[PDB]
């Protein structure tokens, strides 16, 4: 008893397939493709499990200042500052030199640890503010520098040393003044051309400001110019000024681990996600992207593409014939 | 109104303390916030002019007194002092 | 793929295939069958998600990065800016083209090579019986019921017993 | 190529294949005779002109760049334009050093993947009746005139009426 | 009847093969091979379908200044500037700051698009010029910015506002003046050391210029420094000066657009051609180059080989035997 | 590799080899030896160091560069240079991971294709009496002596005496 | 006469196998494993087939300098510059503005070639020196600039000339005093704020310094600054000063040759080796490593992985069975 | 010649015009250009020596005319303007 | 004892040699470095008071010899220069 039967091989096919690229083709279509770009978005920044500190009205160098309408980010450590496109600087504009610098090291150091130290300054009165910058009725100022200025009628140089003994770094933060006419020079201060010196035992800076009219930004028309030095362990930093101060209350505490900063718009929501891109925080299951190109944690990187599926699965044979 | 003969009685009773002397205020005759630039957002000096009876005559004064703005209350308050007072 | 076992010379699958990748489609004198060789395909998932993983960690775990787009043009440090950011995304998206090229003509030729060693391993364990037909599907010369099927798809069968019987009638004697 | 198809066992191309590239060279009793099989190297022009023009746009369009050469020496921002401007050069040099590399052994196996090709529809068009020879160039064993040559460099073949020829001389009787 | 044939396949060859590289080997030769490479050049500049503007003895910045021996450069947009390597500078030599920033973005805004301003400078004459910029006989300057000097015996302070209503943006090129001794500085301008204050509601700039002796190049010795503003839509300029003036006399129109620059010295001549290198024009019908790395249009970058020839065939079996 | 040369069907290497890459044993009448075929291992170390001393020269030639460690941050200048020193990295890291995984899958393919490629040289050579038993391994059955190895593992053999009789046994009469 | 005989063929196994990785799989074992990385390292610096000046307790910028303890650099020419991890500074503490520019072109420049020139310095006494640097008893200073200061009781301005009428470049290292308190300027020279001018036909460079007070390093507190110019062929340059010079007494050879730094701490030996790694120079028989990313000489890259083993051999097959 | 007389006629010219009275020209004693450092490529100062009859006695005259060079007529000439006019 | 003296010999000669005088060293008085900031690694003006017997009485003075330190015996030594020699 014998007969002829058959054993034919072959595979699977689906009529639903989705077209891919080949090195040798340039469009063809398989029975199955993961799309390696994340073009989605849910449209929720979540604060888990990294800690995300976010603003209401409030930005970054705006924090750390203390914007006398922010001052919730007393401390609070953060992992990512999400700053928001509805932000505004209701205290003193200011004009910082460098200004990529110093907001990607404040967003490095990854933490707000303030404290203050018992500063000599002799001759001066401390804590001015100003009328844009506002609490309520009254007065108002940033709340982490002094607005320093004349006393009486003169204006002592100012010597003033920190020897850091712990085993720490420091960040000073301070500031100089740009008036905007010879009067405003000449009544704050009792200098016509004020001078600011920094030294440590590596480098130093001097810093000669600028007086001149400007366009009017809430009121006034005069800037301040944010500048900073950093202390390495077993350093003595020497403050030396003649005029122009704006000098600081305390040293910022360094920490090199890992916080970023990022500009969006999306409110904030509760989820446990690792990802965090602007205009939707998405998750991490494919290796490529086509949201924008910042990326804050371990999430992937930009393609320009929009199709590049990956074939987890063999070429598309549609069911032939009818 | 209120806030004119306060900074009277605060630039009367500082001088009265600079030099060892007993002044008494009397009222204010103009009080002319000057309006060159800016008066606002910053030291904000009123021009204040007084007169007084304490030698048993009328004495003109001129106080510059520079009202710079503090931080509020979370930090110290009423910020006032006397750059000069002329006769 | 460049092996030629797929699309080369087979010209359609099947739709009742949805428990796995390379069926073993047959019709006997018991009926007509469909039953996934369940080892074939599982080492098929082993290398596709051996590379699959492999590229799930490409994220870059960058926890601090230079600035990524601008809202101000001031030359020479912008445009170094701009041409290092530039000059990264062509030269990933040239890779990520790149290496999505590779890999479909790496599974069309896994699947090309799958194909082409179930083809062999059906070859070699008749090697006299299993002749071929050209149509990326075989023929087997012999008697034929469900114990056929439920042997080759598993590791075991005899070649022996059959063997003398296959030869038989691919021979055609004449007279 | 990895295939051993082209120089690994034909150790010698013609000169009168002007008109192809993957010639079908015959003797018969009607005499010698060249015919470029058209199908075959016709799909494999569209396989090398698939990778062809998709590397004919691989240029920069890039309207306004950064400076390329310079004429004075500033230390630390003109190393790193430097720096960029040569990682830049080495990374498309060795990519471009590897595209080269990789297309010519993706080449020279893809017509090894289509001698193979024509090699195996040869073979599964006979099965029974084009047994190798070992130097890349076939054996038919049947009697073979002009209808051979017109038919199998076609699609079109019948396999059913010199099936029963060419297993015959394969075929020593002995006694 | 049956007989013995054979049906011996194989391929093409050719006794003119040339050499090609794989990765398992260092030189095999191939029956066919396309140059990837483009190492020749035609050596000519055509002016179509980018609109080329080509100087003769004329650069880029002094054609945007208008040098008085180059005034066929009013206006007159264009997509590639080409630059003469016989050039030279007839009009008061200067050195600007941040050259190579100043060149990248004029060369991508495209176009010359200048339109003049109501300016209400006061207590000024304008319109300054010297004796090595020349169209003939008598005098020359560049012509389009204003020389800005002293009058009668003072100088009074500048203060100039534009009101950019507009939806476009605003540059505004203007400069400083580097004198030679202190009697120079005397001279023009009544400041011993003037100054000057650029100011947007964003950023500012303030220049001090500098004073001493210089070598000569084409008579007297001095050197003036360009500077330059952008202006944002609902955004305004305040200029203000103390001395040492070089005010514009109107705004260049902004363009985001495509467009460049490049330095050779190839003539002109008619084409339709897309690609332009510097040395020669060549066309782009390959993926790769061997001519100078400089590049305007879509047509390919620089690889350092000589032959990347890409097998457009099979490995060549050259006749053997004899 | 994708051909499934090597650890496809080959279940266990050998351990007496020592001066080549791909051993000839066998088992005759004369007793068991061992042979290395000095030119099938020769053309493939000649193709491992043909990639060899050209990954040999991929060193970097600068003899000036930017500064690759840091002892202090100032911010926007020091990540764009610690930028291009990260991307360079990950670049090149990628680089040399995509290197080394496709020269094993080369090499894994490589070394599995001269194992094909002498399964179809020792196939070629007979192609009616090696008749393959799958396991990796081949099968000759005429009679065979040391005069057998010393002939395959040149590249000269006859098959026109042998080719007689190992048809004899491939064939098992009926009655 | 018929037997039936094998000729199994097959590969090599050995049971030492080392694990390498695959594009398809992660972790696979060859027979055969050469470590494309380079992670040992031998310790020994060799000074054989290039040319390594190594110090003992001197830097390159103060081997130029002429540091008074490492007065056996004078010429020297060299090929890889080793400083000292143990390194100390004995003469006058600097801070060198665009530090890393300069020690980049000093290293690229490749030889110490010296060479006098017979400047006209007028109403100066030069040869000034430092109680810190010392080469025994007494005093000591840098030995190739002049520390200039006052003569008599007053100070004239400076103009000098150098015509470079020969084939090679120049370079011209000088330097800006910047004093501590107002006293010091007041004494060394009789200008409150001095004037530096250097000028070329291309560019120009006016420096005003600093003063200040600062932490003691070795005494004092004050330090200086190093400025440098490049003189083309066929060019001249003119110095033009009003106080605080340091200017040189000749010009350093440039050269467009092959020559870099490194920082480590080995020792050195005799050997004829070419590629120098700190921390360990290593032979380069591989083309990868995972020692230090400083590297002068041919020899490879950093790669961030630890077991790169290429395959030269087959997939191991373990002798199964027992 | 006829430059030196120009600027002359203009240097009285441009001083009567602003002391509202008459004085007029007779001839050029010394036409002095400067060449300190550098007299070309910008201001031409011409110390220029005059003496006029218009009391009826002869008086001296030195009028430092910054002759600022203009551009070309793509914009205006004829540039002069007095600085001094020392008797 | 030995250095301030030598300077005082410096200082008196250096006097005679400017003013063509001729005037006799006889004894050091005091000897005052200055010790306000820094005394080392720079200038080191000693404040030297001498008194002379020359014209018939003892006239006293002092010497600020600004002593700046030279390179060692590979450049020029014994540097010293009187910047004012006051009665
Ligand atoms: C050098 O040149 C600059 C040029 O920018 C001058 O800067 C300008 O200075 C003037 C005053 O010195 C500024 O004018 C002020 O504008 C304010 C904002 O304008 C809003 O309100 C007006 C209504 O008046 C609207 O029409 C306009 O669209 C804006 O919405 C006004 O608030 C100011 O006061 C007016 O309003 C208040 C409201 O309480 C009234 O009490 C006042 O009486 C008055 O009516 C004032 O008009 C001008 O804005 C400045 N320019 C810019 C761009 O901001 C410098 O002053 C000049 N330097 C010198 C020394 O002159
Ligand atoms: C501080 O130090 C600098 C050093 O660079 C001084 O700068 C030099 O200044 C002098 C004059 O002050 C310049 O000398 C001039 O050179 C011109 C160019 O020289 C060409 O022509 C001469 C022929 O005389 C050739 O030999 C030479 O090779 C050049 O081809 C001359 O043109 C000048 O005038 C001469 O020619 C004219 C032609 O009409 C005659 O009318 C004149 O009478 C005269 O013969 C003049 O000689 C010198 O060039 C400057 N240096 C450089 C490098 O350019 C500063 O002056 C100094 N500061 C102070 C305050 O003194
Ligand atoms: C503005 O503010 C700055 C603050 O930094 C001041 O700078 C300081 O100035 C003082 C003196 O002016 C410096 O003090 C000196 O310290 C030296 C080093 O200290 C070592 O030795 C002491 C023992 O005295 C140890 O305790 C210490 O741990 C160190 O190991 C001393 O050497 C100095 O002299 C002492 O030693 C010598 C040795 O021979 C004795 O002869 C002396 O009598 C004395 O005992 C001196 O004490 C201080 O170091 C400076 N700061 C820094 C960070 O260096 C500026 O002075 C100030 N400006 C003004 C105008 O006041
Ligand atoms: C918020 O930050 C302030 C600093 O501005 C903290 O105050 C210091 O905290 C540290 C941490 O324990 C103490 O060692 C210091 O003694 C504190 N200084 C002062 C002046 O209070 C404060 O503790 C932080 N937290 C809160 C809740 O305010
Ligand atoms: C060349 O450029 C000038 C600007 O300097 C052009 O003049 C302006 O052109 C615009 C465009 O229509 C007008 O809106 C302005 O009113 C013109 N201003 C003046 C002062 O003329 C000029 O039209 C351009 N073309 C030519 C041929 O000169
Ligand atoms: C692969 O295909 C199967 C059947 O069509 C499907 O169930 C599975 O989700 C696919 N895998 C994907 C989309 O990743
Ligand atoms: C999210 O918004 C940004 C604007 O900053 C835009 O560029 C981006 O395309 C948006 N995302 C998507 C997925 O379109
Ligand atoms: C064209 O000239 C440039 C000089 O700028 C040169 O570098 C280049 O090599 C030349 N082109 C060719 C093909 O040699
Ligand atoms: C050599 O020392 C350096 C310190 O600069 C260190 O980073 C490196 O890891 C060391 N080398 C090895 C092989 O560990």
């Amino acid at each position: 008893a014998d007969p002829g039967a058959t054993l034919c091989l072959g595979h699977h096919a689906v009529p639903n397939g989705t077209l891919v690229k080949t090195i040798t083709d340039d469009q063809i279509e398989v029975t199955n493709a993961t799309e390696l770009v994340q073009s989605s978005s849910t449209g929720k920044i979540c604060n888990n499990p990294h800690r995300i500190l976010d603003g209401i009205d409030c930005t970054l160098i705006d924090a750390l200042l203390g914007d006398p309408h922010c001052d919730v980010f007393q401390n609070e450590t953060w992992d990512l500052f999400v700053e928001r496109s509805k932000a505004f600087s209701n205290c003193y504009p200011y004009d910082v030199p460098d200004y990529a610098s110093l907001r990607s090291l404040v967003a490095s150091s990854g933490t707000l640890e303030f404290i203050t130290e018992g500063f000599t300054w002799t001759g001066v009165t401390q804590n001015g503010g100003s009328n844009a910058c506002k609490r309520g009725p009254g007065s108002g100022f940033f709340s982490r520098l002094n607005w320093l200025t004349k006393s009486g009628s003169t204006y002592p140089v100012l010597n003033v040393t920190m020897p850091n003994n712990d085993n720490f770094d420091k960040l000073y933060i301070w500031g100089v003044h740009h008036p905007s006419t010879n009067q405003e020079q000449t009544s704050l201060y009792v200098q016509a051309s004020g001078r600011v010196t920094v030294s440590t035992r590596r480098s130093q800076q001097t810093i000669i400001p600028n007086i001149g009219s400007r366009p009017w930004v809430r009121g006034l028309s005069s800037r301040i110019s944010i500048y900073w030095t950093i202390v390495k362990p077993g350093d003595v930093l020497v403050i030396n000024s003649n005029g122009n101060l704006i000098a600081p209350r305390g040293y910022f505490k360094m920490r090199t681990g890992k916080s970023s900063i990022m500009r969006s718009d999306a409110p904030i929501d509760t989820c446990i996600s690792e990802c965090i891109t602007p205009n939707g925080s998405i998750p991490n299951d494919k290796p490529f992207q086509n949201v924008n190109k910042i990326t804050y944690g371990a999430c992937p990187k930009y393609v320009k593409q929009n199709t590049l599926k990956l074939a987890t699965g063999m070429r598309n044979v549609p069911e032939k014939q009818t | 109104s209120l806030e004119i003969e306060e900074l009277a009685r605060f630039a009367v009773d500082e001088h009265n303390k600079k030099e060892n002397a007993l002044l008494e205020f009397v009222r204010v005759v103009k009080a002319k916030e000057q309006f060159n630039y800016d008066q606002w957002q910053d030291y904000t000096m009123y021009y204040l002019t007084l007169e007084a009876k304490d030698g048993g005559k009328k004495k003109l004064y001129e106080a510059k007194v520079w009202v710079k703005f503090v931080d509020s209350a979370f930090e110290t308050e009423n910020f006032k002092e006397l750059q000069e007072f002329k006769p | 793929g460049l092996f030629g076992a797929i699309a080369g010379f087979i010209e359609n699958g099947w739709e009742g295939m949805i428990d796995g990748w390379y069926g073993f489609r047959h019709q006997n004198s018991e009926g007509t069958g469909q039953a996934a060789d369940l080892k074939s395909t599982q080492a098929a998932i082993d290398q596709i998600n051996g590379k699959l993983n492999r590229v799930i960690e490409k994220t870059n775990e960058k926890f601090h990065q230079i600035e990524k787009e601008f809202s101000e043009v001031e030359g020479r440090i912008q445009d170094l800016e701009k041409y290092v950011e530039d000059t990264k995304i062509d030269l990933w998206s040239y890779n990520a083209e790149l290496l999505v090229a590779l890999e479909n003509q790496h599974t069309i030729d896994l699947t090309d090579s799958e194909m082409n060693k179930l083809f062999e391993k059906t070859r070699r364990q008749l090697r006299e019986n299993a002749e071929e037909m050209g149509n990326g599907c075989f023929k087997i010369y012999h008697k034929c019921d469900n114990a056929c099927i439920e042997s080759i798809r598993n590791g075991t069968y005899d070649h022996d017993v059959y063997r003398d019987e296959a030869l038989n009638n691919r021979f055609q004697i004449k007279g």
